[PDB]
């Protein structure tokens, strides 16, 4: 991400690094239980002769902190049994950009690998509410990724403001998070990563999936993510979680 | 020859980090760039091979 700083060992135990055969890190995901993740959709769309949807081509990294660090005490490694892109995702308008990734062998909770909490159907994240974005995405539009899971703080925005900042593009399943003056925002490589929100009760809840946005950290161009409530029941209905 | 071969490497609005190859016109060699994961353009392949076989 852009405008943020380095996170700490386990500061975001639910973050995950997803890699694809011959390509290294591609996207991020969110651990929502011992056997499931919550990533983007575009991340797994067969293109240019590569089965980005085929689970046999993916490896997930739980508790990852440093991308260049090989074999780590607190990092789990797992293959994927299957991917479930939403039945109404749109590779062009970006609608329903959300997918579920099932781990083969379970994750084993620990200090550095814990599951984030899912907002219940009706939860609300009022505009103006600060939340966090994490990932190994590019650190400035048009640059390179980061070795260390960066963290950045942005905030929810009024929906119409969103809709109008990105004319004839926003859909109910989407939500602008960031700042109008930019400076901080998610970027390439952060996709599928979870927006972490500290709730009044003390626990963090996923409030969105990194999806897209015009540029990165641009003024009047806040990041666009997938609302997490509308799909709670879809999750329940598929994963079973 | 393909005119799309001479257009600049388009990343896209999405935020995936897929290294892809594109033909560098005024450089005769295909190179690397990052594809956001959506709205790909014709001058974006998977391997240097694929790239150099259609834009050579």
């Amino acid at each position: 991400v852009v405008g943020g700083t380095d996170a700490d060992e386990g500061e975001w135990p639910w973050q995950v690094s997803l890699h694809a055969l011959g390509q290294g890190h591609i996207c991020g995901a969110s651990l929502i239980s011992p056997n499931w993740l919550v990533s983007a959709a575009h991340c797994y769309i067969d293109d240019r002769g590569f089965r980005y949807s085929d689970p046999t081509q993916w490896t997930a990294f739980l508790g990852l902190h440093d991308q260049s660090q090989r074999s780590a005490p607190g990092v789990q490694e797992r293959r994927l049994k299957r991917i479930i892109s939403h039945p109404f995702f749109n590779d062009f308008t970006f609608d329903y950009d959300i997918a579920l990734l099932e781990l083969e062998k379970p994750a084993e909770y620990s200090s550095m690998v814990r599951p984030i909490c899912l907002p219940d159907a009706s939860h609300v994240f009022p505009a103006g509410k600060a939340i966090w974005v994490t990932g190994w995405g590019h650190t400035q539009y048009g640059g390179t990724g980061a070795l260390i899971l960066q963290k950045g703080e942005i905030r929810v925005i009024n929906q119409t403001t969103c809709e109008n900042l990105l004319p004839q593009q926003i859909t109910p399943r989407m939500m602008c998070v960031g700042f109008l003056s930019g400076g901080v925002d998610s970027c390439q490589g952060d996709s599928g990563g979870p927006l972490s929100s500290v709730e009044a009760d003390g626990r963090i809840f996923q409030a969105g999936v990194v999806s897209w946005g015009d540029g990165c950290a641009q003024r009047n161009k806040p990041g666009v993510y997938t609302r997490l409530p509308l799909f709670r029941d879809w999750i329940k209905e598929n994963t079973g979680v | 020859r393909p005119d799309f071969c001479l257009e600049p490497p388009y990343t896209g609005p999405c935020k995936a980090r897929i290294i892809r190859y594109f033909y560098n016109a005024k450089a005769g060699l295909c190179q690397t760039f990052v594809y956001g994961g959506c709205r790909a353009k014709r001058n974006n392949f998977k391997s240097a091979e694929d790239c150099m076989r259609t834009c050579g």
